[PDB]
């Protein structure tokens, strides 16, 4: 009864220091995983980029861009760009192997 | 007899503490992974 | 009859796959090839030791691009200097062509795999190989007579063959019907890592050297006016809130710049004790 | 004349005599789930798959209907496959010993473009899975077999099989065969070399062992051997909780990532129940910091094998890890949660479980199929609402022609788990009376080594407990009896097959599940009395209140 | 004799690469080569270095160093393998050999086969043996048998 709710009382605060220790150490490694996938996105960036025109947005992620290689293309939107800069006919950078406008 | 109800009642007010940090660091840890996952 | 398991992998070592890039860059927009050095341990295991070029033919990557001169001799003197390991196989570079392996790539990987059954044709991208990724594959073949007869190329008995998908673009140049793709792991042991990681490890000095005073006041001054502007615009923002029910943000772009500025003062600050208090 | 009874019930005869009798009686196995499997199975992995589940799906039962009438689709396997599937025959005949090398004779070596060296590992093998864990007598057979052994298939089969046999027993000969066959060092024995030395040296926390396989690990180049070892490892410091941290601290720091996935699983073998806080502290401390996803992934598996005995808390502790952005650790998490609530129908854990099982990534996909195989085992709709659907969910995944292949594989064993034993036997860690049931952690820890080796999966057969209770009369025989659980009658009772009183009456053997037997109590108006509380369950001994003659219960025949 | 599923390695030895230091003239390298009651004697002291190459990378299992039976035969060899270089005395004494061996009586007999660690030789192209004492501590050791059991990598 007493000691039974004692007894249970401590070990549930013993896992919940467990629980707490291992979610810290997580935020610790997933801090470092964020600044990681960061780095990789921003190197995503990098030069060379093809010019285009961003002709229509499809979806919150993709868009139907023209390449001024001459050629329309079905390309992902980057997440970091700002929405509200994409206008119809408005010149943008793509990544040069995958064309996604970067 | 009543040490044990006042051992108990403390650590129930400690576990009912540390339980609500607990769900706040996975809510962080959460919105964290979903960042890293997307 | 036996069959190959999908379970079996290609353990490049860290060497080889360093040859091998900088190879196929420096003979961009060429196709440069070369044969891949070491054993194969087991009926799952191909261990790709080393992988020493060859020279450039006009012929381009072919069967007649080995020089039978070249190879044997590079062979002989390389087992003087201690490095007698088996040709295992061949490495060509497909230049932004993507990993896959052509008609005459095909055939010349027929033709190293009448050397021994178990030959590897890994190929590298040279110009798709930007920092960070690194596009390369290892295929194989398929029997002709084991495809027509419907029995599935490869044997499976785990999970192992099948933790990354195939590309469409190696899949339309016939991967999964005249070759299949090797998984590819890197033999990366401790003192490798180590000695690699010397590349970008900066110094015992830098770690003492504060930034340029001036520099360091300017910078400062941009990050602060910057934040100043920005809280203007969260206070416009917030104002905002109240006025609106659930239903960039001036307070992420704020919350860097605070970062920014505490890292950097931090830094610049106890650097600036320390070297004032260790030198004298 | 009386302890020669007291011995034989003690060697395990007359126990796994009562159970096989009580499996076969209560076969209640729907074939035509099975059937409906067979129709939808394109590749050669769903065809293994395939063969697996129906191996657990009349585990013990000694019913090879489906076998016996799909040969013609059971020749299509070839390779190792083959191999698998007559090693899937072992566990149709769990505790089959009578008559098992006689069987196995049944089955004969031809000669054909195959080498047929996988049926005969796969003979050995089975010999293996039907004395598991009770081979005092096919030890010597095996022993010999192993020893005049010259492919290197039938190597590995034969030591697979003795290691299963000599589960536990450290007898040093077994262990001398098996370090010679691994020391061989072959890439395919290696594995069953490395695992039997496990096996046999099981939980005896041996210098001379450890040491042989820590130093063999380091030494070989073959990674099949480096897993076998790795298993191996963990085995041999099973349960030795605190005595195994030496170690535990040496296979963590090691550089090699297979001998860092060692140290998890000895951390789970040694700590396996205890809940010790150090030991989950090191594991989850693994699984979010270290570099390589295999020793990530089990480290999040062995939480189960700490956990186990006190599944309330897993689901706590694994709900993050099951939301991990690694796909690694999200198969860790889910295979986590099945151990940890195998045989519960945890309702917190099959909800984690549920959106894993539209995870993207194909593995996670089948490991969280797994899981909810293994934790809804027996359950029914009363008792865990979700079942069914989950149940609809398999048939689906297996009749997808677009969904990938080990999310086929995942349901197919699912699907053999679910029904397994004809739905009367449950995956226990836990003994009936609160110990850590042995076979069952060896056999679930080896059945988590499947994504390494499909032919493993029959290790799982070691954890299916029968759920009965076995009432017996002063002479050891079956009286015809009738339980009464005070319960619907639909609250556990069997699965519709595919196309109320407030109490019911079992017979003799009674199918009772776990929760079940809480609720049974036996009749008053019955001539006997049971000795043990009934709720207990298992085999119980019954005191005869009257001098009336015994009716006792036939037993019925094999096959 | 030699365990099920191996085989004696004498047709994979390569010639070109055989040689022994501190051999008498009179007894040639042959003699412990071949299965005669002729013999290989060192001339110089009981030490021995002995290398052979083969046409094909091998697998080595087990070995018979095989010699008289007055005290002359073998007690302390060590193994090296894949030897870029001509083997020193001095250097070998000085390096860890990939096999130490203690060589007790019985090996020295007909019937004396002596296991090897298996796992350290699974790519041998050229096996060194170091004899560096005996067992009868005489000024000169002799051989009368030696051979290597063992299967080929299949190149
Ligand atoms: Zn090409």
């Amino acid at each position: 009864d007493l000691y039974s709710r004692y007894k249970k009382l401590q070990q549930e605060l013993e896992f919940l220091e467990v629980q707490e220790e291992y979610i810290k150490d997580e935020q610790k490694n997933l801090k470092k995983e964020f600044l990681h996938a960061q780095e990789e996105v921003k190197r995503i960036q990098s030069i060379p980029l093809v010019i285009g025109q961003f002709l229509e947005a499809v979806d919150q992620n993709t868009a139907i861009v023209g390449s001024t290689t001459g050629s329309n293309y079905y390309v992902r939107i980057l997440s970091t760009i700002d929405r509200e800069l994409l206008k119809p006919n408005a010149s943008v950078a793509l990544h040069k192997h995958s064309n996604a406008l970067v | 007899r009543q040490y044990y109800l006042s051992k108990i009642e403390e650590l129930q007010l400690i576990v009912n503490d540390k339980s609500q940090n607990l769900r706040r660091l996975q809510a962080q840890r959460n919105e964290l992974n979903a960042k890293v996952r997307l | 009859a036996p069959a190959v398991d999908t379970a079996e992998q290609v353990y490049i070592s860290s060497l080889a796959l360093l040859k091998m890039l900088k190879h196929g860059r420096a003979g961009v927009p060429m196709e440069v090839m070369g044969l891949m050095l070491g054993e194969f341990v087991d009926d799952y295991t191909v261990r790709v030791i080393d992988v020493f070029a060859m020279p450039q033919s006009g012929t381009g990557v072919s069967v007649e691009a080995v020089d039978p001169v070249f190879q044997a001799k590079m062979l002989d003197m390389l087992k003087q200097t201690g490095r007698p390991e088996m040709v295992v196989g061949w490495y060509h570079s497909h230049p932004g062509f993507g990993c896959w392996l052509s008609g005459v790539d095909i055939n010349t990987q027929q033709s190293f795999e009448a050397l021994s059954e178990r030959a590897v044709a890994v190929v590298v991208d040279p110009i798709q190989s930007v920092k960070g990724k690194v596009v390369i594959d290892a295929f194989r073949l398929i029997n002709a007579n084991m495809m027509v007869l419907g029995h599935e190329p490869r044997q499976t008995t785990s999970n192992l063959g099948h933790l990354n998908k195939p590309s469409i673009q190696a899949l339309i140049h016939g991967l999964n019907r005249h070759y299949y793709s090797i998984t590819i792991n890197y033999r990366k042991n401790e003192l490798e890592q180590k000695m690699l990681l010397n590349l970008h490890k900066k110094s015992w000095m830098e770690g003492l050297t504060l930034q340029d005073y001036s520099e360091h006041c300017k910078h400062n001054e941009s990050v602060v006016k910057e934040m100043l502007e920005l809280a203007k615009n969260y206070n416009k923002a917030v104002e905002e809130e109240d006025k609106m029910t659930p239903e960039q943000d001036p307070k992420r772009h704020l919350e860097e710049h605070v970062d920014v500025l505490m890292t950097s003062n931090i830094v610049q600050c106890l650097a600036a004790m320390l070297d004032t208090v260790v030198f004298k | 004349n009386q302890t020669l009874k007291m011995i034989k019930i003690l060697s395990g005869e007359m126990a796994i005599e009562l159970h096989l009798q009580f499996l076969i009686r209560n076969n209640n196995t729907d074939l035509m789930i099975l059937k409906n499997t067979k129709d939808a199975v394109r590749n050669s992995v769903c065809h293994t798959a395939t063969v697996i589940a129906n191996s657990f799906m009349h585990c013990g039962t000694t019913s090879d209907q489906f076998l016996r009438d799909n040969l013609e689709w059971l020749a299509r396997a070839t390779n190792w496959a083959k191999f698998t599937a007559t090693a899937s025959l072992g566990v149709i005949h769990k505790g089959h010993e009578k008559e098992a090398l006689q069987l196995m004779a049944t089955y004969l070596p031809k000669d054909t473009s195959p080498g047929s060296a996988y049926q005969e590992g796969g003979g050995l093998y089975a010999l293996g899975l039907i004395h598991a864990n009770h081979g005092g007598d096919i030890i010597d057979y095996l022993l010999n077999q192993l020893k005049n052994a010259s492919n290197d298939i039938v190597r590995h089969g034969g030591s697979l099989g003795l290691g299963l046999a000599a589960m536990g027993t450290a007898r040093q000969d077994v262990y001398d065969l098996l370090k010679t066959n691994l020391y061989q060092d072959d890439a395919v024995t290696g594995e069953a070399a490395g695992l039997a030395l496990g096996l046999v040296m099981l939980g005896s926390k041996n210098a001379q062992a450890i040491e042989d396989m820590v130093g063999y690990a380091q030494e070989t180049q073959h990674e099949k051997i480096l897993r076998g070892l790795a298993v191996g490892i963990a085995l041999v410091m099973y349960g030795r909780m605190e005595e195994a941290d030496a170690l535990i601290e040496s296979l963590c720091r090691d550089k090699d990532p297979i001998l860092r996935r060692s140290g998890m699983y000895t951390v789970a073998m040694a700590y396996c129940g205890s809940g010790n806080n150090k030991a989950i502290r090191r594991l989850l401390h693994v699984a979010v910091s270290d570099v390589n996803d295999d020793v990530r992934r089990a480290a999040v598996e062995s939480l189960g094998f700490i956990l186990f005995r006190t599944p309330e808390q897993c689901p706590s502790v694994v709900s993050l890890l099951s939301e991990s952005y690694n796909p690694h650790v999200r198969y860790g998490a889910a295979m986590a949660l099945g151990i940890c609530c195998a045989g519960t129908g945890n309702k917190e854990a099959i909800n984690l479980l549920e959106p894993m099982t539209n995870d993207p990534v194909n593995y996670v996909r089948q490991g969280a199929l797994i899981a909810s195989a293994l934790i809804m085992i027996q359950q029914t709709e009363i008792t865990c609402p979700k079942v069914n659907q989950f149940r609809q969910l398999y048939s689906k995944v297996i009749n997808d022609k677009h969904d990938d292949v080990m999310a086929k594989f995942g349901a197919i064993l699912a699907q053999g788990i679910l029904d397994a034993g004809g739905h009367n036997v449950t995956i226990s860690l836990q003994s009936r009376t609160g110990h850590t049931h042995m076979p069952s952690v060896v056999g679930v820890l080896v059945f988590t080594q499947f994504w390494f080796w499909f032919p493993l999966s029959h290790f799982l057969s070691l954890a299916y407990t029968p759920t009965c209770v076995i009432g017996l009369n002063k002479d050891l025989k079956m009286p015809k009896v009738q339980y009464k659980s005070n319960c619907k009658p639909s609250t556990f009772a069997y699965p519709a097959p595919l196309e109320e009183p407030n109490f019911q009456l079992l017979d003799n053997p009674a199918r009772v599940m776990p929760a079940q037997l809480k609720v049974l109590t036996m009749p008053e108006t019955c001539r006997y009395q049971p000795f043990k509380p009934l709720s207990i369950g298992g085999i119980i001994i019954l005191k005869d209140t009257s001098e009336d003659i015994e009716e006792l219960v036939e037993p019925v025949a094999a096959h | 004799d030699i365990p099920k599923g191996y085989m004696d390695l004498m047709p994979f030895i390569n010639k070109a690469g055989c040689e022994c230091l501190n051999e008498s003239d009179e007894h040639g390298f042959d003699n412990c080569l071949r299965k005669d009651t002729t013999f290989l004697e060192s001339d110089c002291d009981e030490q021995l270095l002995i290398t052979v190459a083969f046409n094909q990378p091998v697998k080595l299992y087990s070995m018979k160093f095989q010699g008289p039976d007055n005290g002359q035969g073998p007690k302390y060899v060590k193994i090296f393998i894949n030897l870029p270089r001509s083997m020193d005395f001095e250097e070998a004494e000085r390096s860890e050999p990939t096999q130490a061996l203690e060589l007790t009586e019985d090996d020295i007999k007909e019937d004396g086969i002596v296991p090897l660690r298996y796992v350290k030789f699974q790519n041998v192209n050229s096996v060194t043996i170091f004899v560096q004492s005996n067992q009868g501590e005489e000024e000169t050791t002799r051989i009368s048998y030696f051979t290597f059991i063992g299967t080929p990598v299949q190149a």
